[PDB]
């Protein structure tokens, strides 16, 4: 059932993109998209449809001391910067 | 004894957050008073009863001092 819902929730057509890259010509799959792909999805079943809302890059720290071990993994991370913005670059 | 030679320790997990975003006095007069109305219910029975008893000693020293002192003949 929960596999079912998801299923149904998400794989859908608009949020799906079909990307090739080869020896293989943009008429050649448009019409094999066109041939496969039509009548996949496009409607949501009861208007139930997910959507991000932002997060909160809180600040912390957990250790999990285990002595047991012959090296020790550290990482440490700070602020998101998106996608956008050249920031990025 | 430096710092990394302490201990073997495993299964342990430490989580902790950052001093910035919680709070400076989270709930100091909702917790604090009864905390420390524990912490004083744990300890005036054995620390309370000498000290009454220094009183009482003190009192009876002064006050004998002073029947000492005061004489009330006769004649």
């Amino acid at each position: 059932a929960d596999l079912t819902e998801y299923l149904s929730r998400h794989y859908k057509a608009p949020r799906m993109v079909l990307a090739a890259a080869g020896g293989l010509e943009h008429r050649q799959l448009l019409d094999l998209a066109q041939k496969h792909f039509s009548g996949l999805s496009g409607t949501y079943d009861e208007d139930a449809v997910p959507t991000l809302t932002p997060c909160r890059f809180t600040g912390s720290e957990i250790r999990h001391r285990e002595d047991g071990l012959p090296l020790a993994h550290v990482a440490i991370a700070v602020e998101g910067p998106g996608w956008a913005n050249p920031d990025n670059v | 004894r430096q710092f990394g030679h302490l201990t073997r320790v495993r299964h342990v997990i430490t989580y902790s957050l950052s001093p910035f975003e919680q709070r400076a006095f989270p709930h100091y007069f909702s917790k604090g008073i009864p905390n420390v109305l524990r912490r004083t219910r744990a300890c005036i029975l054995r620390v309370a009863p000498p000290f009454v008893v220094f009183y009482l000693v003190y009192t009876w020293g002064t006050q004998e001092f002073e029947k000492s002192k005061r004489k009330n003949p006769a004649a």
